[PDB]
């Protein structure tokens, strides 16, 4: 890493997010002009985990950066390193997340959606030809580098929990967000590039009807669901999801790792790739529940009014 | 509340700041409240602006207008500003929001939404079916989530 400082290269900016020990900020380039994000990373290097990140786990991020380059993946620029963090010059991603670009929209098709799910499927993809799994696939890390265009372009980021899957080696831990991990992760069994199909297929339920599949009151009834792979299509929420889209969902949703599909035989599915034009045809005019997904969106907008209202009224 | 804080952050700001220079004059503030039907003096916008200015530039920045978000949180019974909102929201005083009231407040906030957004935030905060936002409707859209 480099030891130089990073004001001494970079104007940082506007904070864009934070996660537990890390916290991203927008910046500049003073020799290009060109701007990115740098993503602090608090150093720990002391026995005591319970503030800060081991200098491993950042190695391992930045390796994994530093080894993927693809345009449906974020790239990292530059690293550099003083007594207090390490920071992670990163592409700028600026769109938002994929959800909250298409909850806005008036209507949306399973095409357009599986348009979207292929650009994640490449990237995903790209990801495994190397070995390398994510392991923290989910809508928050979904981005766009920009809602600028008609169809905007896809960016997988924060790659802090993603390990290099190596040939005979067993990879075991717990990690990621309850609702979106694979029934390997809640059961402390051997990882590999599945837990990523299984986040993809929860990915695909909730853009689908809005609702998620092993979710539950409680996180020991999520984890329950997903350890025994409950869910089910209701029709109040899956009232105009096609078959495909259905098939593909519970291809990827499998219990066993050996049988769940891999990210190539999810890009073979007919759903993704359509093999005739009568299956074309269902997937256009099979509509996505954009109700159930506007949900929220309305509900915020329902805050922001009141938010201004009660500023307003606090002033007076 | 950094999710809320962000989604309120984004929204907020960008609603008062209406031509997006990263800062709120007391212009954006006054034409925003004079639009809510309060008619405040320029001295009071300054003093609104002051209280916050931590960088003394006259306008309020980002981080500004979330310390004074959190002042307005802290300073205020919850269930006092929320009733204040709903009278706001509410004008004809019924005792419950219907499309047309809810649409007002929206398109004076400076919200350029049809129609189907209106019918879908109404349909989304009522709960017993009459069509109506109830005070109890308003409150349970702004409780705990
Ligand atoms: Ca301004
Ligand atoms: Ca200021
Ligand atoms: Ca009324
Ligand atoms: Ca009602």
């Amino acid at each position: 890493f480099k030891q130089q400082k990073v004001e001494d290269f970079y104007d940082i900016g506007e904070e864009l997010g934070s996660g537990q020990f890390a916290i991203v900020k927008k910046c500049r380039e003073k020799s290009t002009g060109l701007e990115y994000a740098a993503k602090f990373i608090k150093k720990r290097q002391s026995r005591a985990s319970r503030r800060g990140v081991s200098r491993e786990e950042i190695e391992r991020e930045v390796s994994i950066l530093r080894q993927v380059l693809h345009h449906n993946v974020i790239t990292l620029h530059d690293v550099y390193e003083n007594r207090t963090d390490v920071v992670l010059i990163l592409e700028l991603v600026s769109g938002g997340e994929l959800f909250d670009f298409l909850a806005q929209k008036e209507s949306l098709s399973e095409e357009e959606a599986t348009s979207f799910i292929k650009q994640i499927l490449d990237g995903v993809n790209y990801l495994h030809t190397k070995k390398i799994a994510h392991f923290d696939l989910k809508p928050e890390n979904i981005m766009l580098l920009d809602k600028n265009i008609p169809i905007p372009h896809i960016k997988l980021i924060d790659f802090g929990l993603a390990h290099e899957i190596e040939d005979g080696v067993e990879f075991k831990n717990i990690f990621g967000t309850p609702e979106f991990v694979a029934p390997e992760i809640v059961n402390y069994e051997p990882l590999g590039l599945e837990a990523d199909m299984w986040s993809i297929g929860v990915i695909t339920y909730i853009l689908l009807s809005g609702a998620s599949p092993f979710l539950g009151d409680t996180k020991q009834e999520t984890l329950a669901n997903i350890t025994s792979v409950s869910y089910d299509f209701d029709e109040e929420f899956f009232s105009h999801t096609s078959e495909l889209a259905k098939d593909f969902i519970r291809k990827l949703l499998v219990k066993e790792t050996r049988k769940r599909l891999t990210i190539q035989e999810a890009l073979r599915h007919p759903w993704i790739t359509p093999v005739d034009n009568q299956q074309a045809m269902v997937r256009r005019e099979s509509v996505v529940n954009l109700e159930n997904f506007r949900k929220q969106y309305v509900r915020r907008r329902w805050k922001l009014a009141f938010s201004i209202v009660s500023l307003c009224n606090h002033l007076t | 509340l950094t999710e809320e804080q962000i989604a309120e952050f984004k929204e907020a700001f960008s609603l008062f700041d209406k031509d997006g220079d990263g800062t709120i004059t007391t212009k954006e503030l006054g034409t925003v409240m004079r639009s809510l039907g309060q008619n405040p003096t320029e001295a009071e916008l300054q003093d609104m602006i002051n209280e916050v200015d931590a960088d003394g530039n006259g306008t309020i920045d980002f981080p500004e207008f979330l310390t004074m978000m959190a002042r307005k949180m802290k300073d205020t019974d919850s269930e006092e500003e929320i009733r204040e909102a709903f009278r706001v929201f509410d004008k004809d005083g019924n005792g419950y929001i219907s499309a047309a009231e809810l649409r007002h407040v929206m398109t004076n906030l400076g919200e350029k939404l049809t129609d189907e957004e209106v019918d879908e935030m109404i349909r989304e905060a009522d709960i017993d079916g009459d069509g109506q936002v109830n005070y109890e409707e308003f409150v349970q859209m702004m409780t705990a989530k």
